[PDB]
DNA sequence: GAGAATCCCGGTGCCGAGGCCGCTCAATTGGTCGTAGACAGCTCTAGCACCGCTTAAACGCACGTACGCGCTGTCCCCCGCGTTTTAACCGCCAAGGGGATTACTCCCTAGTCTCCAGGCACGTGTCAGATATATACATCCTGT
DNA sequence: ACAGGATGTATATATCTGACACGTGCCTGGAGACTAGGGAGTAATCCCCTTGGCGGTTAAAACGCGGGGGACAGCGCGTACGTGCGTTTAAGCGGTGCTAGAGCTGTCTACGACCAATTGAGCGGCCTCGGCACCGGGATTCTC
C-alpha cells in the first residue's frame, strides 16, 4: 500500500490525457516503475541542492531549477 | 605558446602502461574530454556559486558539482580521492 | 590510543582505504562501510573528533 | 443497450478542453515523502514543490503516452502492450 | 499571441490555458520553447483519424 | 620553492587550472581548495579513461592506442557511457551488435 | 488432451510412489532440492562475479567483446549468447525459485542469526 | 555458393567490424559547397571543418539507422519503410 | 545533379554499418532530406560564426561549436 | 425514435485584479583615465584550380524468393456500468521549526613585484615493414 | 589419369625506406612575499509557514460481471527488393602554381569602469469592485 497510493482511475486519466483508446490490463507496474525512478531522480537532486543551501525543507526554487538542470524546465513556480 | 595536456597524461598513462603509445587523434581525443569536463563542472560550480548570494568559489562548491556531474560510483571515488588530496595540500606543515 | 571499530564500537582491525573508517570484520564491512551514502562517514569520524 | 468506443472517445473530449489537476493531493503527497526518506531524514517540503512535482510528473506521463499511443498504432494495433513503452523509452533515449 | 488566444475563447481574461494554445499553435513558438512546459495549460486537441471510428 | 601539485601529490599542474578558473569569468572570488579538488577529479578521470584504454589495446594485441580502443573502452564500460552518452567520437566506430532474431 | 493425462499419469505413479517408498521418494526429492539450490547458489555467484568490473568474468568478457570486433553458424551463436541479460537472468532465477519451490513440495509430500 | 541471407551477414560483419569512411569525398564537399552559397557567397572552407561534417552526418546516420531498424522489429518486420523513418524522427522530437 | 552526388550503395554502407538487413527502394531519396537538411542546420550557424568572425574561410573551431551547441558535439577536431 | 449528455443562458456570490500611496535604494548625471579595441601594415600558411589516369565503384539489369501486406478465425481481455468501501477534501486552530534579517569580528583572497623553470617549437635516431636473392622440395593445375 | 612446368614455402640472409620515437633551446606564466579591503563566519532574534489532527462529507476508488471489438496466429497472392553480373563514370591522386586572407604587430584613441551626488521609479501594502467561478433550468445534438 506504499506505491499503492496512485491507482487505476489516476494512470486511467494519465492515459486518457495522451489521447490513448485501449489500455492493457497489466500495463500497471512498468508505469508505477518509470512514476519511481523519475521522482527518485528529481528530488534527489533536489536533496543535494537543498542540502548545499543548509535548507532542511525542501522548496519549490530547488525542484523547478533540478528541472532546468534535467532539462524539462517549469514556468510559473518561480525561476 | 599553444598550451595543452599532453605531457600529463603522458606521465599518468606511463605510470600503469609502459611499453604502450598514443595517437595523435586519440591525443586530442583525451584534451578535448579534459576540456570539457572542466567546462562542465567550473559552469555547474559557477551557477551553484550564484544559487545562494555567495561571490565566492570554494571546494565545497566544487564538491555538490562533482556530486551532481557524474554517476554514483564514479562520485563517491572521486569525492573520496578529491578529500585526501584537499587534506594532503592543506596539512603541509 | 586504542582503535576501535567506528560503526559497533569493538576492537577495529581493518580501516577502510576509501573513506577511513575503522570497521571490525567482514561482515560489518560489506553491510554498513561499502553502501553507505555519501556524508554519513562524517559524522561516523566526528564523534572521535576526526573530520 | 450501449456500444465500447464511443463513450471512450465521448470522454476523450470530455477531459480534452478541461485542464483541471488529475491525481489527488494526500497519495502523492505522501509517496513524496517516502520517497525522500532514504536520503535524509526528517525532511519537510511546502505546498509549492509538491505542485511543481505533481506538474513535472503529469507532463512526463502525458508526453509519453501520446509517443506510446504512436507507437501502437505504427504496428497496426490500437491496445498498448509492455514493448510499446519500452520502444517509446529506447527512442526517446533514457536508456 | 495571448490576447488573440483570449478574444476567441470569450473571455476577456488572460488565463495560462489560452496562451497555451497561442505558443501551441505558432511554429515559430513551438520551437522556441518546445522543452519547456507550462502551468495547468493542458494539451491542445487533436483527434487521429484511425482513432475517428466509421 | 617547489609546486603546489608535489603539495598535494599530483600530476596535473594546480597554478594552470587557478589560471583557467581565474579570468573564465565564474566568479569574481575563488577559494583555494578549488584547483587542488578540480585537479585530484581531473586525475582521477584520466587514470580510469587510460586504464581502460589500455586494457583495450592490449586486448587489441597492439602497441599503440588507437581511437577505436577508445570507443571500446568508452561503450564497454557502463557509467562512463552514462557520463559520455552525448558526445560523438572521432575515428571510432561502432559496437559489433546483432539483434536476435535476425540469427536463422 | 494427451499432455494433461500424461501429466496425470505421472502424478498418480508419483503418488503411488509415495504410497509405496516415502523414504527413498523423500531422499530423492530432497537431493534434486540440494542439487536445485547448489544450482541456484552458482548462478548467484556468477552474477554477483559479472557485477565486478575489476573482476576476471569481466576481462574475459571484454576479450571475447574485442575478439569480436578486432579480427560461421557456431560464432554467430557465440555472438548471440554474448548478449547482456539482466532481466532474462531474473526471470531464470524465478523459474529455479520455482523449481525449487516445487522440489520442497515433494520433498514434503514424501542465514542464522547467531552467527 | 552461399544461401541468401548469409553472406549479408558476412558483409554486415565486415562493414560493423571496420572504421573507414563510407561517403566519397568530392560529391560531399562539392554539397557543402553548393548547400553553403545560398546563405553566402564565394566562401572558403577547411578540409578538417569537411572531416568534422563527415563525422557528424556518419554519426547520426548510423544512429538513424539503429533506431529505425528498431521500429522495424518494432512492427514484426524485417525490411525498413518510409513511416518507420517517420516514427523514429517523431519519437526522437524533431519534425 | 549534387543532391544525389552522394550515392545509393553508399547508403547501404552506411546502412549496414547500421545494421539492417533488408532496405527499401523509396528510403534513398528520404535519407538525402535528411541529410540534407542536417547540413543545412549546421552551416547556418557556422556560417554565422564565420560571419562573425570577420572571415570568409569557415575553420574547425565554427563548426565544432554549431555542433557543440545541438547536443552533438564532438571530440578530436576541437584542437 | 429514446436517452443521455454536452452547450446555452440567466442569475448570483465572491475574491483576486487593478488602482492608489508611502518612500527607499537604485538610475542618472558628471568627470578621470587606464586600456581594450580599431585599424593600418605585413608574413606566409594554406585553400583554390586543375591536367590527366587507374579503377573501384556506381550504374544498369536480369532472376527469384523472403517478405510486405491483405484476409481471416478464434481466444480473450479490457470496456461499461452498478454497487460498495474508503480515504481525499475541506474547515481550521495551533506549536514551533527554521529561514530572514541583523549585527559584527576576522580570516581570506585580490593585487603587485620579482623571477625561474616547466613546458612548447623544433631539431635528431630507431626498429617495423617492405622488398629482394637463392636452392632446393612441395604442390597444383593443366594438357596430353 | 599422370607428368611437367608453373608458383609456393621455407629459412636463412641481404639492402632500404616509413612512421614512430627521443632530445634540446628558450620564454612566459607559476611561485613566493606581502598588504589590506571585504566577503564570509557566526550569534541573536523576529515571526511565516509548515506540520497534526480532531471529524464530516461524498465524490472517487474497488470489485465484479456480461460481452464484443480487438490481438494475434495462421494463411496466401504477389511484388518489391536481394543477389549476381556487365557496362560505365567520375571518385581518388598527386603535381603544383596563384594568391586570399588568416594571423601577428605596432600605434592611436575613443570607449567604458569607477567614484560621487541624488531623486523618483518602482516595490510593499491597502482597498473597491467586476469577471469569472458557481449554479441551475432547459435547448440541443450524438448515439444505438
Amino acid at each position: 500500500d506504499n506505491i499503492q497510493g496512485i491507482t487505476k482511475p489516476a494512470i486511467r486519466r494519465l492515459a486518457r490525457r495522451g489521447g490513448v483508446k485501449r489500455i492493457s490490463g497489466l500495463i500497471y507496474e512498468e508505469t508505477r516503475g518509470v512514476l519511481k525512478v523519475f521522482l527518485e531522480n528529481v528530488i534527489r537532486d533536489a536533496v543535494t541542492y537543498t542540502e548545499h543551501a543548509k535548507r532542511k525543507t525542501v522548496t519549490a526554487m530547488d525542484v523547478v531549477y533540478a528541472l532546468k538542470r534535467q532539462g524539462r524546465t517549469l514556468y510559473g513556480f518561480g525561476g | 605558446r599553444k598550451e595543452t595536456y599532453s605531457s600529463y597524461i603522458y606521465k599518468v598513462l606511463k605510470q600503469t602502461h609502459p611499453d604502450t603509445g598514443i595517437s595523435q587523434k586519440s591525443m586530442s581525443i583525451l584534451n578535448s574530454f579534459v576540456n570539457d569536463i572542466f567546462e562542465r563542472i567550473a559552469t555547474e560550480a559557477s551557477k551553484l556559486a550564484a544559487y545562494n548570494k555567495k561571490s565566492t568559489i570554494s571546494a565545497r562548491e566544487i564538491q555538490t558539482a562533482v556530486r551532481l556531474i557524474l554517476p554514483g560510483e564514479l562520485a563517491k571515488h572521486a569525492v573520496s580521492e578529491g578529500t585526501r588530496a584537499v587534506t594532503k595540500y592543506s596539512s603541509s606543515t | 590510543a586504542k582503535k576501535y571499530c567506528d560503526v559497533t564500537g569493538l576492537k577495529g582491525f581493518y580501516k577502510s582505504p576509501t573513506n577511513n573508517i575503522r570497521y571490525h570484520n567482514a561482515e560489518i564491512y560489506q553491510l554498513i562501510v561499502k553502501p553507505m551514502a555519501p556524508g554519513v562517514d562524517q559524522e561516523y569520524l566526528k564523534l572521535r573528533g576526526a573530520n | 443497450r450501449y456500444k465500447p468506443g464511443t463513450v471512450a472517445l465521448r470522454e476523450i473530449r470530455r477531459f480534452q478542453k478541461s485542464t483541471e489537476l488529475l491525481i489527488r493531493k494526500l497519495p502523492f503527497q505522501r509517496l513524496v515523502r517516502e520517497i525522500a526518506q532514504d536520503f535524509k531524514t526528517d525532511l519537510r517540503f511546502q505546498s509549492s514543490a509538491i505542485g511543481a512535482l505533481q506538474e513535472s510528473v503529469e507532463a512526463y506521463l502525458v508526453s509519453l503516452f501520446e509517443d506510446t499511443n504512436l507507437a501502437a498504432i505504427h504496428a497496426k494495433r490500437v491496445t498498448i502492450q509492455k514493448k510499446d513503452i519500452k520502444l517509446a523509452r529506447r527512442l526517446r533515449g533514457e536508456r | 499571441l495571448a490576447g488573440n488566444a483570449a478574444r476567441d475563447n470569450k473571455k476577456t481574461r488572460i488565463i495560462p490555458r489560452h496562451l497555451q494554445l497561442a505558443i501551441r499553435n505558432d511554429d515559430e513558438l513551438n520551437k522556441l520553447l518546445g522543452n519547456v512546459t507550462i502551468a495547468q495549460g493542458g494539451v491542445l486537441p487533436n483527434i487521429h483519424q484511425n482513432l475517428l471510428p466509421k | 620553492s617547489q609546486s603546489r601539485s608535489a603539495k598535494a601529490g599530483l600530476t596535473f599542474p594546480v597554478g594552470r587550472v587557478h589560471r583557467l578558473l581565474r579570468r573564465g569569468n565564474y566568479a569574481q572570488r575563488i577559494g583555494s581548495g578549488a584547483p587542488v579538488y578540480l585537479t585530484a577529479v581531473l586525475e582521477y578521470l584520466a587514470a580510469e579513461i587510460l586504464e581502460l584504454a589500455g586494457n583495450a589495446a592490449r586486448d587489441n594485441k597492439k602497441t599503440r592506442i588507437i581511437p577505436r580502443h577508445l570507443q571500446l573502452a568508452i561503450r564497454n564500460d557502463d557509467e562512463l557511457n552514462k557520463l559520455l552518452g552525448n558526445v560523438t567520437i572521432a575515428q571510432g566506430g561502432v559496437l559489433p551488435n546483432i539483434h536476435q532474431n535476425l540469427l536463422p | 488432451e494427451r499432455v494433461a493425462k500424461e501429466e496425470e499419469e505421472k502424478k498418480l505413479k508419483e503418488q503411488q510412489w509415495r504410497e509405496t517408498d516415502l523414504n527413498g521418494w523423500i531422499k530423492d526429492k530432497r537431493l534434486k532440492l540440494n542439487k536445485l539450490i547448489k544450482r541456484r547458489k552458482e548462478k548467484l555467484k556468477l552474477r554477483d562475479e559479472m557485477k565486478d568490473r575489476k573482476s576476471q568474468v569481466s576481462q574475459n568478457r571484454m576479450k571475447n567483446l574485442a575478439s569480436l570486433a578486432e579480427d560461421n553458424d557456431e560464432d554467430w551463436l557465440i555472438y548471440t549468447d554474448i548478449t547482456q541479460n539482466p532481466e532474462a537472468f531474473e526471470e531464470a532465477l524465478e523459474y529455479e525459485y520455482k523449481d525449487i519451490v516445487e522440489l520442497e513440495r515433494l520433498l514434503l509430500e514424501h542465514y542464522d542469526w547467531r552467527n
